[PDB]
């Protein structure tokens, strides 16, 4: 069994490289973020340009929405934060806090929370209804390249430029696991799986990996692409077959079986580093977002 | 620019 994923839309309109595209979780758009200092929202089915938020001074490295679809929160070189309603295309919050670069953010499954990651080599963690910052975490001595809650949002994952993801207690902010391999090349990507048992590591010696963070084994690799200079968002796709879903510095996209370890299709189209993929909630879509070169989102779709 | 679209050196 392998994807027959197959080009339907070419979103065109930032300025800039775009740094990160996320489907709302209600599957009805796809929001991006660039360094022209634009959050766009866009239709998931019909690649039709919904609208253009804007606020940040400074250029976007990633976006991401609340469990309800109603709100987004973005990560700037502004060195803040901000949390926007998505009806209205308004800021609501400014969060304040990071001394450099905020590079990665995430809001928990209940939406209370928002977990950031900076250049500033901390994590903090954000009240949504105050903006106030609930936590700092002394979480890494390098940049943070991202964050992510787990399903029930108990845990945190965070990785580093310094080589190791870390396991965080969110309520108490304490570390549980750090999770070291080989000559702790940097990591430039981490998150949990759909069940939250497993975390896919990507480090910036071309790999992907499957981790069991609990027992600390690595179960799976995934090589092949091209990564050694960007914090590429990689992905588990679940709708259909199970696969793994991740950019390239080689201008694909590439997509493994999960179980097998085994490229089953490469992307072709991008005239760019594909720096951001996102995975549709119900339907087998595929969005994929490239760099300068390029500054456009592709929607792909499969049968399986 | 952004931070993510820079890379690391």
């Amino acid at each position: 069994v392998k994807p027959n994923y197959a080009l339907k839309f070419t979103l065109a309109g930032h300025t800039k490289a775009v740094s990160s595209v996320k489907f709302s979780p209600n599957g009805e758009w796809l929001a991006s973020s660039s360094a022209d200092k634009l959050i766009k929202i866009w239709g998931a089915y019909d690649g039709k340009f919904e609208k253009t938020i804007s606020g940040h001074k400074l250029g976007i490295s990633d976006v991401a929405w609340s469990s309800d679809s109603n709100l987004l929160v973005s990560a700037s070189d502004d060195k803040t934060l901000k949390i926007w309603d998505v009806s209205s295309g308004k800021c609501l919050k400014t969060l304040k806090g990071h001394s450099n670069y905020v590079f990665c953010c995430n809001f928990n499954p209940q939406s209370n929370l928002i977990v950031s990651g900076s250049f500033d080599e901390s994590v903090r963690i954000w009240d949504v209804k105050t903006g106030k910052c609930l936590k700092t975490l002394p979480a890494h001595s390098d940049p943070v390249s991202a964050v992510h809650f787990n399903r029930d949002g108990s845990l945190i994952v965070s990785s580093s430029y310094d080589g190791l993801c870390r396991i965080w207690d969110t309520a108490s902010g304490q570390c549980l696991k750090t999770l070291i391999d080989d000559d702790n090349p940097p990591v430039s990507f981490v998150k949990f799986s759909p069940n939250g048992k497993y975390i896919l590591a990507a480090t910036l010696d071309n790999t992907l990996k499957l981790w069991d963070y609990s027992k600390g084994k690595c179960l799976k690799t995934y090589t092949g692409h091209k990564n050694e200079k960007y914090c590429i968002f990689a992905n588990f796709s679940v709708t259909g077959g199970k696969w793994i879903v991740s950019g390239s510095e080689d201008n694909l996209v590439y997509i493994w079986n999960l179980q097998t370890k085994e490229i089953v299709q490469k992307l072709q189209g991008h005239t760019d580093v594909v720096i951001s993929t996102a995975c549709h909630p119900t339907e087998n879509i595929i969005a994929s977002a490239a760099l300068e070169n390029d500054k456009t989102i592709k929607l792909w779709k499969s049968d399986c | 620019g952004s931070a993510r679209s820079e890379g690391y050196y």
